[PDB]
Formats: structure tokens, sequence, C-alpha cells
């Protein structure tokens, strides 16, 4: 029931510093025999440990990154933080925080559990672009009997990700949010589709909630017949 | 690159036993340090699968087991299930420098014998709102197909359109089938001047073609 949540910017310019924070709940960073860690995973690649910190400040870092890594802890807020300097495209990755129960670090017995959700950071000199959200009006042709597919096209945003919910999280059945395509322009597009009863298209209201955190853009798009 | 080494892919038949290896050196696994395993379902964070060479967390089926021997370790899965398709990572500790938590590069596990699934195809025309903004995008959404390979072609009326097409790689769904999206960019004038456009999906020698008109 220890839970970890990453936060921080999704876009960093090459040569600048990447900063992330992990907020812990359900257990204490301070006064605990735990090392609080950062791990990353470039898209489609493997896991890599970045470093870990004990609540009173002692750190261990990945030797391949140590010259660029600073991990810090704020026990009063039950948070710990990562700074990675002089970034390049090689540092584009999903960044996870996690924790390790540790009796003695150098016994080398410890593992990562639990893990945070991960947050994507893209290293790029391109500017942030918010999405254009267009409704995809319902069509019955491709779906099961008495149902229709409707959705939202989330076009031309950068960087990833966008989150899409339906009716502010109330509508979850039949929702399929597809992975984005990266266009030659360097901008992403994705679509989210929900299959709903045909009979109530005139009496229910369907709204896609698009959140693009990197541009601080939120769109709630009504999808009408 | 990673400090420990795993086969990029491993395959097994349903109900049979498969192993995923993890090799290191006398500075990590061979130095006496424990090996742990993480399971990563697509699009999800890794989760602990085995700790301390052979211990299972609660919530992990007893079909998973772990062992270590010399400079290597092995994840074993009995009674292989389709739901075991995932990426698997080993992890240990290396004492050659300052004390390093190190990973293998990951193994994608395929469960053989999955039946073929034909793609479900939903094709949306450009929205009136997009056309009013002087743009036009056709959206072809492809889901529930297996194996994970499709080709998508677009047609203006009956003629292939090669320009302005962006298509995702196939991505694994939670049900082990695959999804993909294809997008055709047009001007509003192109969209309105043709009698229709089509998205044609080819999969395992069969084709599904959906067509929309202004």
């Amino acid at each position: 029931q220890l839970q970890l949540q990453e936060s921080g910017p999704g876009l960093v310019k090459p040569s600048e510093t990447l900063s992330l924070t992990c907020t812990v709940s359900g257990g204490s960073i301070s006064s605990s025999s735990y090392y609080w860690g950062w791990i990353r995973q470039p898209p489609g690649k493997g896991l890599e440990w970045i470093g870990s910190i004990y609540y009173s400040g002692s750190t261990y870092y990945n030797p391949s990154l140590k010259s660029r890594v600073t991990i810090s802890v704020d026990t009063s807020k039950n948070q710990f933080s990562l700074k990675l300097s002089s970034v390049t495209a090689a540092d584009t990755a999903v960044y996870y925080c996690a924790t390790s129960y540790v009796d003695n670090w150098h016994s080398g017995l410890h593992w990562f559990d639990p893990w945070g959700q991960g947050t994507l950071v893209t290293v790029s000199g391109a500017s942030t672009k918010g999405p254009s959200v267009f409704p995809l009006a319902p069509s019955s042709k491709s779906t099961s009997g008495g149902t229709a597919a409707l959705g939202c096209l989330v076009k031309d945003y950068f960087p990833e990700p966008v989150t899409v919910s339906w009716n502010s999280g109330a509508l979850t059945s039949g929702v399929h949010t597809f992975p984005a395509v990266l266009q030659s322009s360097g901008l992403y597009s994705l679509s989210s589709v929900v299959t709903v009863p045909s009979s109530s298209l005139g009496t229910q209201t369907y709204i896609c909630n698009v959140n693009h955190k990197p541009s601080n853009t939120k769109v709630d798009k009504r999808v009408e017949p | 690159q990673s400090v420990l080494t795993q086969p990029p892919s491993v395959s097994g038949a349903p109900g049979q036993r498969v192993t995923i290896s993890c090799t290191g050196s006398s500075s990590n696994i061979g130095a006496g340090y424990d090996v742990h395993w993480y399971q990563q379902l697509p699009g999800t964070a890794p989760k602990l699968l085995i700790y301390g060479n052979s211990n299972r967390p609660s919530g992990v089926p007893d079909r998973f087991s772990g062992s270590k021997s010399g400079t290597s370790a092995s994840l074993a899965i009995t009674g292989l299930q389709a739901e075991d398709e995932a990426d698997y990572y080993c992890q240990s500790y290396d004492s050659s420098l300052s004390g390093d938590m190190v990973f293998g590069g990951g193994t994608k596990l395929t469960v053989l014998g999955q039946p073929k699934g034909a793609p479900s195809v939903t094709l949306f025309p450009p929205s009136s709102e997009e056309l009013q903004a002087n743009k036009a995008t056709l959206v072809c959404l492809i889901s529930d197909f297996y194996p994970g390979a499709v080709t998508v072609a677009w047609k203006a009326d009956s003629s292939p359109v090669k320009a302005g097409v962006e298509t995702t790689t196939p991505s694994k769904q939670s049900n082990n089938k695959y999804a993909a999206s294809s997008y055709l960019s047009l001007t509003p004038e192109q969209w309105k001047s043709h009698r229709s456009y089509s998205c044609q999906v080819t999969h395992e020698g069969s084709t599904v073609e959906k067509t929309v008109a202004p």
C-alpha cells in the first residue's frame, strides 16, 4: 500500500536539466529502512537504474550517469526528486520512481517494490504544441448489433502523452484509446473510440476529456450524432 | 545495452514449461548477489515477479519460479498461459565499482498457438469541424487482429493514394491481440471532389475494405 507518483515537465531541451519529483503516500520516506529510487526506460528499450537515496541524504548512483545525476529528498513533504543535467535525446525515457527495502545497501540483496506509474520525458528542441480535438461522430457500420462507435481525434500535439477519458471518467466500458502515430511533421496524433448503444444516441451525451499536460491544455469535446 | 544479458525473445507452447535466462559475471550474479525478476505488461509499469532468486510476491501465480546458478539465473514458467505474454526483466547488484543495481535487457515472451484473429476496422470521415478549419483527416482504426502484422492501403475512389498516410506499428492489446491506426491527410477540396475514400486492411491474405463518402 506504499504508493509512488511521478511528476514534472514532459519536455526538456538538449543540454538543459531534467527535473522530476516523486510523491510518496501510504508510507514514510523519513525514518524508514528504504532507499528511494529512480529508474528509466527509453521507448521500446530496457530498464536502467539511475540512483537511489536514503532519507537522511546518502545516495548511490549508476556509475554511467553519476556525473549528471543529483537525487534529493524532502522528508517534510514525503517527496524525493531527480535532476539529470546536460540531457540529450538518449535521455528521452519513461522515468519511474520506486523503492527498495534495504538493511545494508552493500549487501546487494534489495529489489524494487513498489513502483510508481512512470512519467514520460522527451528531450527535444521542438516547441510544445497543444492538440486539436475533433469529434468522430457515431457510426453503426462496424460494431455489434445495436451499438455504434464514436470517438475523438486528438491531432497534432507534442510531446507525448495525452490522456483521454470519457464523460469525466464515468464512461469506461467499451473505451479504446489507440497509441499515437508520430507524423513526419514531428507532431503526434491519436484517436479514442467508445462503442455505445445505438438506441440512446439521442438521449445520452458523450464527451471526450483530453488532457495534454505538457502544453497545459484541456479539451472536453462533445461528440454528437 | 545492459549489464546483465537476456534473450530478446522466448517462445513456448501453451501448458508447457519455458525458461528465461539471465547471465552476468563474477562481479554481480557470480559475486553472490541475488537476482530479482520484473514482469511488464504492455504500456504498464514493471511489477515485481520474483525476489531473492526464488521468492514469489503475493499475487504472483505459483507457475512462476526462479533459480540462480553461478553467473546466471533462470525464470521458469510452467503451464504456460496466454496471459503470461509480457516482457520480463532480471535485476541484480554489481560490486565491481561503487555498488550498482543492474538489469538484463528484457525478454519478450510469446505463447505459441494463438488462433488467428481478423481485424475489426472502423473508418471515420473528416469531421465538419475539421473541414471548417481547412483540414481533413480520415481515421482508420484497426483492432483485435492476430498475428500482429497488417498492411493498410488507402484509395481515392478506387485508385490507391500513397501520399499523406501515417500508420502506427501494431501494438499489443490487453487481450494479446493487436491494434493499429492509419491516418490519411487530405485537403477539404480533395475530400469533397471524390465520390469516396476507402481504407483497405490486409491481414493474413484476407482484406477488409471500409469506405466513406462526403
